[PDB]
């Protein structure tokens, strides 16, 4: 699908000489998956800003960077005056909810709903910590999106970020059927998936003990599946986790229900697909 | 929010970035202002506007077939535009945020001290929660022009912009008004409707004075 046509900007890789800590802004950040892959690939991060809603994903960071997230409300709440006055970012990343943006509803109520256009206050952000021109300081963005959206609703998205979308399914890399849109000017932006042999590739390596994987890799009849002493269980939250890409043990924080993480790992990100798109970020920035 | 006034005696012609317009309103209003515009921008996707504008205008307008194809490379090959106005004809959104969109790429970086002069117009049926998020979006509060004082139709719209004599100077004009139309069915449909009249000629009045 060739409907709009734009180069995208390489930037000049810096020397370790002038090499600086990362200054990342996560908009829709949920659970805190963006830090999480960073402090996995060894990379010192400045200043880590979250601007998130919901209590149970804050409790998430909270727990999991030890008051490391600078957190921020509503995105609404930040204005321009936010954003230059918190320094200049090196990072922006963030994936709208798509409540609205997915056509597995039949009633959708399409982007321009306070669930979609939420979107639009990322492109506000994006126009807020976009270098200026004469600035040759290597800014990254990234937004992620769902496969299932309609051809016009992607056409728009495409057109107001300027890029070009990337597939990429979590089933070349993980355990997952998930197919999604990554916006963004990193370099190897389209470069295929280089599976890292740490990565759990099979189902069976994400299970516990005692445990028969069904199938060969999960979902995002009325059975279950993994059977679990000759009988049909549902597939377990550490084991969602070890699925997504997550820790061991990674979003138990507080006392919520198996519910709410379900809400909190299905919106998610994958780790090993951040890992691999994070990846060039190193030998721009520093390590540790 | 005031800016320092150039001297008149620049006589530059005006860039006009008019969006979602349809029936070309700033072309034809800016030469019945009485100053020269240089070069016209139309697009809509509906072809009974452009075949209103294609034939009364005698084509010295920039056409675009499709507002979903202009492009940054669009906005800086055409140059950069003084005057960017969205003219009103689930879409109402999409014509705001694509004017948005438009007006971040039209707008003059940190350093330029250029004179940039925009407009947005929305009816009165925008949700509180649109009209909370949209006025966070620009950064700034409408202003509610009424025909409750002007005239007998109803007509309130609200008006962002950086266009100034717009907080408590303005009341009620008399002569243009009153000399603009006569009221029937037919011209409530065509000209009654018509929002290019009313209030835009003075939201284009202190434009001149620059240039
Ligand atoms: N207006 C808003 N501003 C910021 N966050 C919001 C928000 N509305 C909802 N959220 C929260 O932000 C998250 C966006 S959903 C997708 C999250 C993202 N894919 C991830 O990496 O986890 C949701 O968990 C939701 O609870």
């Amino acid at each position: 699908h060739d409907q709009e046509f734009d180069p995208p900007k390489v930037y000049p890789p810096v020397p370790a000489e002038k090499r600086k800590p990362i200054r990342v802004l996560s908009l829709f950040d949920g659970i805190a998956t963006g830090l999480l892959v960073l402090k996995d690939l060894g990379i010192q991060v400045d200043r880590y800003i979250a601007s998130e809603v919901c209590e149970d994903s804050i409790t998430v960071g909270m727990v999991r960077h030890q008051g490391k997230i600078m957190y921020v409300g509503d995105v609404r709440s930040v204005t321009q005056k936010h954003i230059q006055e918190w320094g200049p970012f090196d990072l922006v990343i963030g994936g709208s909810p798509c409540n609205d943006l997915s056509i597995v509803n039949p009633a959708r109520k399409g982007l321009y709903e306070g669930t979609g256009r939420l979107f639009f206050e990322f492109y506000r952000l994006l126009h807020d910590a976009r270098p200026k021109e004469g600035d040759d300081r290597p800014f990254f963005w990234l937004f992620e999106n769902v496969v299932a959206m309609g051809v016009s609703d992607k056409r728009d998205i495409s057109r107001f970020l300027e890029s070009n979308p990337v597939m990429i399914d979590a089933k070349e890399v993980s355990a997952a059927h998930r197919a999604r849109y990554f916006w963004g000017n990193l370099p190897g932006m389209n470069r295929p998936l280089a599976s890292t042999v740490n990565d759990k590739l099979e189902l069976q390596e994400c299970l516990e003990h005692g445990r028969i994987a069904k199938f060969s890799k999960v979902r995002t009849d009325q059975h279950f599946p993994v059977f679990m002493n000759e009988k049909e269980d549902i597939l377990w939250c550490t084991e969602m986790e070890r699925v997504f890409g997550f820790p061991v043990h990674y979003t138990d924080v507080s006392n919520m229900s198996r519910l709410a993480r379900q809400r909190l790992l299905g919106r998610s990100w994958s780790v090993p697909v951040i890992r691999h798109l994070f990846a060039p970020l190193k030998e721009y920035f520093a390590c540790v | 929010k005031l800016y320092p006034a150039i001297p008149a005696a620049r006589r530059r012609p005006i860039r006009v970035l008019s969006l979602f317009d349809g029936i070309a309103t700033g072309y034809l209003v800016l030469k019945e202002l009485g100053i020269k515009v240089g070069k016209y921008v139309a697009s809509e996707v509906c072809e009974e506007s452009i075949a209103v504008g294609t034939v009364k205008h005698e084509g010295n307008i920039k056409y675009v077939n499709d507002v979903r194809n202009i492009t940054k490379k669009n906005i800086e090959e055409w140059g950069p535009f003084d005057l960017v106005i969205g003219g009103s004809p689930e879409g109402t959104g999409r014509l705001f945020f694509e004017f948005y969109h438009l007006l971040n790429y039209s707008r003059p970086k940190e350093g330029d001290d250029r004179p940039f002069f925009w407009m947005f117009e929305n009816v009165v049926a925008m949700k509180v929660g649109d009209k909370r998020d949209i006025s966070r979006f620009l950064e700034c509060n409408p202003v509610m022009i009424d025909a409750i004082k002007v005239s007998a139709a109803h007509r309130a719209r609200y008006f962002w912009g950086n266009l100034p004599g717009m907080n408590r100077i303005f009341g009620f004009p008399v002569h243009y008004t009153d000399v603009s139309n006569m009221g029937r069915g037919a011209r409530q449909k065509l000209l009654g409707r018509s929002w290019s009249v009313p209030v835009i000629r003075h939201l284009f009045a202190p434009l001149k004075d620059y240039f």
